[PDB]
């Protein structure tokens, strides 16, 4: 077939974008941040009337301090939430404080590459 | 059609990279050639210097593999040393393991063993060369096993490979047709050197100086290759009857 | 007590049959003597289960090598693949063997020591009795021995072992391999300690013991209809 | 048999003011009765406003301080050049230590 | 490097037919004749030695080979692939029962090893399988005298006689008309000589065919006397001379 | 065509296509210069936002007290190779007491490179760096390529129309060489030769990305209203 | 007692031939002078089996390097040595003394003692009853000695080392190393025992 | 099969796993040999661990 | 602390005419504490008898691991195992363990289906093979066993008068050991019928 | 056809068409050139100036190895890297095992054993460099050339990139007009001469010329770099001949 880490003629990673298409079927999410807050918001999109909505969770706690929201193949999300749990838990473990949203969010993307053959 | 690109076996049953690995055997466009004599085995092959930028000393496919075996090569001179380099080692480990030098026939079989599994086993590829192992054995006494990249071996009262190999084969084949011996009836290793040479000028119809030759001789307890005065020497004798 | 005596065609070896357990003998016609190729025979000293181990691993190694390269097996080879083992295994395997055999080489006499080292000589001995075997060796060897004198001698030297030795008894096992013959194997070539007849017959009247049960076992398997 | 382990002496004291703190060591490094020098420093400035000194096994005190200094280079790297905090610094001193529970440093450490 | 062909080279295709083994058969097809047959009293097994050059010394080619004191292999098919497997068939011998239960293992469970050998080149990752049929002959005190046939799927069957590669569908013909439950082991040596001279070309004397029996025990063999259980191998592969004598009452 | 499937494949012609599609990344990439003087070495660099409402993705990575890079291309890979670069000067430091020479951080960079371009399974890396530090013998600059190609350079531009600054330090080789013991004026040479790779959009407050390392400087950034004196 | 001194012409290796567990003699005509190359032999003291499995490695290492590289030197076999020694220190007991004879280097003696240090000497002494002849050898030995003098002088230093040694004792074996080739020489009691 | 087929020694359908348990063959015979023997295996480990 | 005398017990097997025998105690005990009368130490694969004296956690796992491979063997070859190859089975599998061994004194008896021949042997904990003609022994009264058959065996006794004399030698070697006793056990095994016998004996 | 797409498959001809692609990456290179001297060895290499920018002498091209042994190649820099780290490697385990430093022709089939690993398996690409590398052993000089095959000789003269046909036509000129041999100092001349007309192929750009040598008399059989006055001398020379 071909390589699952090939770059395409543009210099672009062909599964990355392919990813991105995927996202684009994904139900909508949005954040706005403010100098009093940052609001999270989720379209549930249940499939059918008889599927309780509460049970849809596609709003989810971090830590006390980060919230995250997801849109896309939503499976996918449960290990990086997993991940971003375990590093900010890790991180109050090693040094006795709240780790910082940018941190968090770089931890969380340093998995986003580890693909291949 | 990638039955043709690796090795397993295609709708005749055959394995096309083994019958390609044949064929980079002859790239060179050398002939060698191994006959035995009473007390030693001699290897004669063609040495081709095409450039005057290259150091001619350098220029070998004889291998002294252990100090009683020698081993001349037919094939490209990157997989000839990795053909020589594995040899040596097996050699070595052999002496060290079971406390006698390894014979030739034993050598051959093991180097035709390793060249089997690369025809079965498909991330590995085939060396391109075909190797002809001589000793004086202590035990069969003077020795020819050649192998080559099916995994094929088998030994030889003599023997030839390269181009123009049917021509040296039927040339040797009509001799021992008349003496009705398996071996050069010849006291000293000097002059089985003088018939090797001899009938290697009658099949190719070609005349040879010291530069054009590169002579390897086994006897009892050593395999040693010849200098370019050494066969010179040999080539006066030739021309002196 | 194990000897090996080099002689003028070849080598033969011997052994005493006696092992034991502390100070009691466990087995009165024990088996010294191993077959490691049809012509390389080793007699074994030490511990029993790892003497009889390490010529059976070897022997079937070099039956497999004497296969791959159509020779017969040579002596030099059973010693350096019993050396190399052995020395792996730092004397915690407590293998000590007199290696002999006749090969295409000719003769060989070997001795092997539990941590992997190996000694070439015309007379050797080892073991508990090794001392009084070794005496009766230093007192009669010579130079170009005949096939005769060399079993008598090798005998002589296991007869010391067994007298002399509490760690020694019973009878002598010899094995002789001459060069361009098979190797013989003298299974009891002497029986110098046969017990005497006892005073008493020990046979007790029928219904002597109390039997609490009796019951048949069945040995046969599932049976049909 | 070889003991891993050694006796430097020194002594470290650390007193803390109201808006400041000291961390004081003698520079006197010995084995056994001999003098090993008369000026070798035992208190280090770790940057991010923290000194640190490990007293005891000498090697110990040297590979800990070493480790330690390392930790704030890379809090910096990964926490886009965060000042390190004096309880986040001891929080890390820590895992350091307890990372060899099982073959420790035999030191005695304040910060 | 590292071998990155972790994946089968041998798959079912629509049909239901796995590619690899059927041109293996194929193969084998091409190979020079090889027979066998089973007497009251004995096996024999014989092939064509096929020298490549008149130069080669065909006797240093053994086609014919000795697996166990009792038990004999020939091939039809690839040389090189038929010399690695009696390598392992020899080894596996020894580490798969001679070093558990001291003594060479019967026939019909050699055998079932190779066979496991062959199979595993069959759905193993980046491997074809072997190009040979194994015949097996073998004698053992509990199943007698037997004779096996192994292809390279890995699967094997008994055989009271039969031919493998360049003219085994003639060569059965031949042999089913001539055995019966009846036959001497020289009765069978005579079959097994009749038979190969039809898919020989060339030369047919004993310096041109290789024959082997697993018939009576060779005390002559066996290289030391003393052990009366030990009466020596009743594998015994026959001289040229022998052969040559044989074909005078042909 | 048939030949960049993957990076373990020549070309007929002895082109290795899988690196130069990596190559091609660097182009698409935001432009960043870099140029020294014998006392200071300065990286200057143009970051990208996504829109109006989203941060401007930054460019330039600290590597030690004495080194750092600037980034065009993939960030996610810039930050692999720049954590590997942290890491070797580390080893260096806490093995030597030795600050890692920025010629031998570049042979460091391009042998990691290579292994990727001839290994299957794996990809070349799909971005480019400019190195600048001081050592024991003085500035330097370096341009880092995925194919494993590490140069030393006065001056260099890489990523989206690179070319116009890179001719422009072409010009002004004699007279940036020679701006020793003033870092302003080297920036504003620095600044002046960005100025020629930009577009409709004009150097903003949030836009600018400035780096300096020299004989009395440690590595620092210079963003937001640290770099509204160079607009 | 073994040693190994350099002449004119070459080098001598000299050893007794005794072989004991505790005060038993296990073999009184032990060859303890030991082929690793045509002309690079070793002196084995310490534990029969160490040296006896590192002589063979040793072989195999050297036999590997002349089908590559052609007759290593005294000094490429004194390293090989060292390498086992050395990074086996641990778990060896084992003191070898390595001499060889080129054509460019001549005679040349390296000793290998239980550290797995390296010492290169005009000659060296090694073993249990080396101690006794210390002082004998530092008075009586000489540089560029005669094939004649050199084996008088390690004759007569083993005699005095055999002599005052338990441990030492049986023949006295030597092996010649020059151009002309490789001699073995025999002494036996009635003859060393009486200087 | 053929006349020449050795068949009271011959085995290629029916096969024993224990003394309770027995199967029936299709396919391939070799393929069949291995899982036979991987399930003969397993019937001893149960009676092994449960004595049962 | 030793092994090989926490648990305690006997095995004994002898040859006769065209039979063989071996017999075994009863107990079990935490060293002084007897625990039960009811751990018989012989067990059978198909015609061949295995006796084991020692650990009695290894004793269990050696029949188990036996019976296994006896199993085995049977699907495989498709005829029940033999004393004389067992006997190597038994020796093979022992020597694995060399540096971790089983602590425990094996015991093989039976008569070969084909030859008729009368079979027994006996182990070392690591697998050496004794093949005496007579009789084998093992276990914590091994002393007293050896005393008692060397004086009450002769060769070539009917398998009624055998049961007697084997009988006898366990019995009276039993009560001069404070580890065995507590009841015992007479396999007499001729070629094709095997009878079991529990003897009455001192519950002390 | 599909023989050429996959590394370690042989065509129908018995060629590996991945290592003759590889090949043409060297034949892409700038000119490297080596010379058998009296007694010992020189190495010169074309550096094409792309731009103004580059710092002059600074991006050094040839590669001691050990202290004895120079390395230059044509082609993929990084592939030559990499090889010349590998020989770093073999180089240092020989040493440590062996004591004496790696002799010439044990170090080339070093190199020529790994580059012809790379032509056994599709897992891996072959080498795009050619290596020109020699120096001084125990049994005096020697000058090496190892194609991305595997293959290597022994050589009076060596020439490898696009320059190559020319520098060999000036190299078989010295081989012939010198059989006594040619001198290492007239050897570092010689040298500065053959890129300067080899120069003639890469003529767009204007290059930077650099020589290193290995001689028993001049360097004591150690690796070192022609620089400053002795540089210049052989810039002058070169620039002479041209004109
Ligand atoms: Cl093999
Ligand atoms: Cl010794
Ligand atoms: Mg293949
Ligand atoms: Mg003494």
């Amino acid at each position: 077939d071909r390589g699952v880490s090939t770059f395409s003629p543009e210099g672009r990673l062909f599964q990355v974008e392919y990813s991105l298409e995927a996202i684009k079927l994904g139900s909508t999410a949005i954040g706005i941040a403010t100098k009093e807050g940052v609001v999270l918001g989720v379209e549930k999109r249940a499939t059918s009337p008889l599927l309780e909505s509460d049970s849809i969770e596609k709003i989810v706690e971090i830590d006390r301090h980060i919230g995250c929201a997801m849109s896309g193949l939503t499976a996918d999300a449960r290990s990086m939430i997993e991940h971003a749990r375990t590093a900010a838990v890790t991180h109050n473990l090693y040094y006795d404080e709240d780790i910082n949203v940018e941190s968090l969010t770089q931890s969380v993307c340093d998995l986003a590459l580890r693909f291949g053959e | 059609g990638y039955d043709r690109h690796i090795t397993i076996f295609s709708p005749e049953g055959r394995l096309y990279q083994v019958e390609y690995a044949f064929k980079a055997t002859n790239q060179t466009n050398i002939n060698s050639l191994a006959v035995r004599g009473k007390d030693c085995t001699v290897v004669i092959s063609q040495k081709k210097v095409p450039d005057k930028l290259l150091d001619p000393t350098t220029v070998s496919y004889i291998f002294c593999i252990s100090r009683t075996i020698g081993m001349v090569v037919n094939g490209p001179i990157p997989d000839a040393r990795n053909a020589a380099l594995r040899a040596k080692a097996e050699a070595a480990e052999f002496r060290y393991k079971y406390g006698y030098d390894m014979p030739c026939d034993v050598l051959a079989k093991r180097m035709a063993n390793l060249s089997q599994i690369y025809t079965q086993r498909a991330y590995m590829r085939p060396l391109g060369v075909i190797l002809t192992f001589v000793s004086v054995d202590e035990e069969l006494g003077p020795s020819i096993y050649k192998t080559d990249p099916a995994g094929y071996y088998v030994g030889y009262k003599a023997t030839a490979t390269g181009p123009k190999q049917q021509e040296i084969t039927t040339n040797l084949e009509n001799h021992f047709k008349k003496s009705k011996i398996d071996h050069i009836n010849e006291e000293s290793w000097e002059k089985v050197v003088e018939f090797a040479i001899t009938h290697m000028i009658d099949a190719l119809g070609t005349e040879f100086s010291k530069n054009d030759l590169e002579v390897g001789v086994a006897t009892k307890d050593k395999f040693f290759t010849l200098s370019a005065e050494n066969i010179e020497e040999r080539l006066v004798a030739i021309a002196e009857q | 007590t194990i000897v090996g005596v080099k002689f003028n065609n070849g080598v033969v070896i011997a052994a005493d049959t006696r092992s034991t357990q502390g100070p009691i003998v466990a087995d009165k016609n024990c088996a010294k003597l191993h077959r490691i190729s049809p012509k390389i025979w080793c007699a074994g000293a030490g511990t029993a289960a790892d003497t009889e181990a390490v010529t059976q691993l070897i022997g079937s190694n070099i039956e497999l090598h004497s296969l791959y390269t159509s020779r017969e097996p040579r002596v030099v080879s059973a010693l350096q693949m019993l050396k190399q083992h052995l020395f792996k295994y730092q004397g915690h395997i407590g293998a000590y063997l007199i290696v002999a055999g006749v090969d295409p080489t000719g003769s060989h006499l070997f001795s092997i020591h539990a941590h992997g080292s190996t000694d070439v000589g015309y007379y050797l001995s080892l073991g508990s009795g090794s001392l009084a075997a070794m005496a009766v060796l230093e007192s009669h060897w010579k130079q170009d021995l005949t096939k005769e004198e060399a079993i008598k001698l090798a005998s002589d030297a296991i007869q010391a072992g067994i007298w002399n030795d509490l760690g020694s008894g019973s009878n002598v096992d010899v094995c002789v391999m001459e060069i361009g013959k098979d190797a013989e194997y003298l299974r009891n070539y002497l029986t110098p300690n046969v017990r005497e007849e006892k005073q008493k017959s020990y046979k007790f009247p029928r219904g002597t013991t109390a039997v609490l049960k009796e019951s048949i076992v069945n040995i046969c398997d599932i049976q049909e209809e | 048999q070889f003991n891993p382990y050694g006796d430097n002496g020194g002594t470290i004291l650390g007193i803390a003011g109201e808006d400041f703190a000291v961390l004081a060591g003698d520079t006197r490094n010995i084995t056994d009765y001999s003098i090993n020098s008369r000026y070798e420093p035992k208190v280090f400035d770790c940057g991010d406003n923290i000194v640190m000194s490990a007293n005891g096994f000498a090697a110990d005190g040297d590979a800990l301080v070493k480790r330690f200094k390392n930790s704030v280079k890379w809090y910096h790297f990964d926490h886009n050049d965060k000042k390190l905090s004096i309880n986040s610094a001891a929080r890390n001193i820590q895992h350091l230590l307890y990372g060899k529970r099982f073959f420790p440093y035999y030191v005695h450490t304040i910060i | 490097m590292t071998d990155r062909y972790s994946f089968s080279l041998t798959t079912f295709s629509p049909s239901g037919k796995l590619g690899q083994i059927d041109y293996a058969l194929t193969a084998v097809k091409q190979g020079v004749t090889s027979l066998g047959i089973k007497a009251t009293n004995g096996v024999v097994i014989a092939t064509e030695k096929k020298s490549s050059s008149p130069l080669a010394m065909s006797e240093t080619l053994s086609k014919v080979s000795l697996l166990t004191p009792d038990i004999g292999a020939v091939y039809s098919g690839m040389g090189p692939d038929y010399r690695v497997l009696v390598d392992k068939s020899r080894k596996v011998a020894h580490t798969s029962y001679k070093r558990i239960y001291g003594e060479y293992p019967p026939t019909k469970l050699l055998v079932s090893e190779v066979a496991k050998i062959m199979q595993e080149a069959t759905q193993s990752g980046g491997v074809r399988p072997f190009g040979v049929s194994l015949l097996i002959a073998g004698h053992d005190e509990f199943n007698g005298f037997s004779l096996y046939q192994v292809d390279p799927s890995g699967s094997y069957f008994p055989w009271k006689a039969t031919a493998i590669g360049k003219g085994s569908v003639a060569a059965k013909t031949f042999l089913e008309k001539r055995w019966n439950d009846e036959l001497e082991l020289e009765d069978a040596i005579h079959i097994a000589l009749l038979t190969l001279k039809e898919s020989v070309e060339g030369e047919f004397n004993g310096d041109t065919i290789e024959l082997a029996i697993i018939g009576d025990e060779n005390p002559d063999l066996l290289g030391y006397t003393g052990i009366p259980t030990d009466k020596g191998p009743r594998f015994r592969k026959l001289t040229s001379q022998e052969i040559n004598d044989r074909l005078e009452a042909l | 065509n048939n030949y960049d499937g993957d990076t373990v494949t020549f070309s007929p012609t002895g082109r290795l296509f899988q690196v130069e599609y990596a190559l091609e990344a660097i182009k698409q990439g935001s432009v960043t210069v870099g140029l020294r003087s014998n006392t200071h070495a300065v990286l200057v660099a143009l970051k990208r936002n996504a829109d109006e409402l989203s941060s401007y993705q930054k460019k330039i990575i600290k590597c030690d007290e004495h080194m750092g890079l600037s980034l065009a291309g993939l960030a996610p890979d810039a930050r692999v190779l720049s954590n590997y670069l942290r890491q070797q000067c580390n080893y260096s430091s806490l093995v030597f007491n030795r600050k890692l020479a920025v010629e031998r951080a570049g042979h460091l960079l391009c042998d990691k490179a290579q292994k990727n371009t001839q290994s299957y399974g794996g990809r070349p890396y799909g971005v480019g760096l400019l190195i600048i530090g001081y050592d024991k013998s003085g500035a330097h600059l370096l341009e880092f390529q995925p194919s494993g190609n590490v140069t030393e350079l006065y001056g260099t531009a890489i990523g989206a129309r690179s070319q116009g600054a890179k001719t422009y330090l072409e010009r002004t080789l004699d007279t940036f060489i020679k701006i020793d013991g003033n870092p302003d004026e080297l920036i504003k040479a620095g600044v002046e030769a960005i100025s020629q790779s930009l577009r409709d959009e004009s150097l903003t407050v949030d836009n600018l990305s400035i780096a300096i390392v020299g004989k009395d400087t440690p590595f620092t950034i210079y963003d937001g209203e640290a770099v509204a004196k160079y607009i | 007692s073994i040693m190994a001194v350099t002449f004119k012409d070459g080098v001598i290796l000299g050893a007794d031939s005794r072989t004991t567990t505790g005060a038993y003699i296990a073999n009184r005509v032990t060859d303890k002078l030991t082929r690793v190359h045509d002309k690079i032999w070793c002196c084995r003291s310490g534990s029969a089996a160490d040296t006896q499995a590192i002589a063979d490695i040793v072989q195999y290492h050297l036999e590997l390097y002349t089908s590559q590289y052609g007759t290593p030197s005294t000094e490429t076999a004194a390293s090989v040595f060292k390498e086992l020694c050395y990074e086996n220190k641990d778990n060896l007991t084992a003191g070898i003394i390595v001499a060889g004879y080129d054509d460019k280097n001549k005679g040349e003696v390296y000793t290998i003692p239980l550290g797995g240090s390296v010492h290169k000497l005009p000659y060296a002494i090694a073993g249990s009853g080396s101690t006794f002849i210390y002082g004998y050898c530092d008075k009586n030995f000489r540089e560029n000695m005669s094939k004649e003098e050199t084996v008088d002088f390690i004759k007569h230093s083993l005699s005095q080392a055999i002599k005052w040694d338990g441990s030492s004792g049986g023949v006295i074996r030597m092996v010649v190393l020059t151009a002309a080739g490789v001699e073995r020489l025999i002494f036996y009691p009635d003859e060393y025992e009486q200087l | 099969t053929s006349t020449l087929l050795e068949q009271d020694t011959s085995t290629e359908k029916l096969y024993k796993l224990n003394d309770k348990i027995a199967v029936a063959v299709a396919g391939l015979t070799a393929d069949a040999e291995i899982l036979i023997n991987t399930a003969r295996i397993h019937a001893q480990n149960y009676l092994k661990t449960y004595n049962e | 602390s030793d092994p090989s005398s926490i648990n305690g017990g006997i095995v004994v097997a002898m040859t006769g005419k065209d039979c063989v025998a071996i017999a075994c105690d009863l107990r079990l005990g935490s060293q002084s504490l007897g625990v039960s009368n009811k751990f018989e130490k012989i067990f059978h694969y198909g015609h061949v008898f295995l006796g084991i004296t020692g650990l009695a956690t290894d004793v269990t796992t050696l029949n188990e691991m036996f019976r296994y491979k006896t199993n085995l063997y049977k699907l495989k070859e498709e005829r029940a195992i033999e004393p004389e190859t067992f006997t190597q089975l038994v020796s093979s599998s022992l020597y694995e363990r060399r540096f971790g061994p089983y602590f425990v004194g094996p015991v093989v008896a039976g008569i070969n289906s084909k030859s008729g021949k009368p079979f027994i042997a006996g182990f070392d904990l690591i697998g050496c093979i004794d093949e005496a003609k007579d009789f084998i022994v093992s276990g914590t009264a091994s002393d007293q066993l050896f005393g008692m058959c060397e004086s009450l065996y002769e060769p070539n006794l009917e398998p009624e008068d055998l049961f007697e004399t084997i009988s006898q030698a366990l019995l009276n070697a039993a009560d001069r050991d404070a580890l065995s006793g507590w009841g015992a056990v007479v396999y007499i095994i001729k070629k094709d019928e095997v009878v079991k016998r529990y003897l009455k004996m001192r519950q002390d | 056809t599909g023989y050429d797409l996959s590394n370690s498959v042989f065509s129908p001809d018995g060629r590996n068409f991945q290592v003759e692609y590889a090949v043409k990456a060297v034949e892409n290179g700038t000119t490297s050139i080596g010379i058998k001297c009296n007694d010992g060895v020189v190495f010169a290499v074309e550096k094409l100036i792309t731009s103004k920018l580059l710092v002059p002498q600074k991006n050094v091209k040839i590669q001691v190895v050990d202290r004895h042994i120079g390395c230059v190649y044509s082609g993929l820099i990084p592939d030559g890297r990499h090889l010349v780290n590998r020989g770093r490697e073999e180089a240092a385990s020989f040493k440590k095992l062996y004591k004496t430093p790696i002799p010439i022709p044990a170090f080339a089939d070093r190199l020529g054993q790994y580059v012809q690993a790379h032509t056994l398996y599709n897992s891996v690409r072959p080498f795009g460099v050619s290596t020109i590398f020699g120096g001084v052993d125990k049994n005096g000089a020697h000058l090496y050339m190892l194609e991305p095959s595997g293959s290597y000789w022994g050589y009076k003269g060596a020439a490898t990139g696009k320059g190559r046909q020319s520098a060999k036509a000036e190299l078989e000129k010295l081989v012939d007009h010198h059989p006594e041999g040619l001198s290492a100092r007239e050897a570092v001349k010689q040298a500065a001469k053959i890129i300067y007309l080899a120069h003639e192929d890469n003529k767009e750009k204007d290059f930077e010329l650099e020589i290193s040598w290995c001689s028993l008399s001049e360097t004591n059989g150690l690796h070192k770099f022609v620089k400053g006055d002795l540089l210049q001398e052989a810039i002058d020379f070169a620039q002479k001949e041209i004109n």
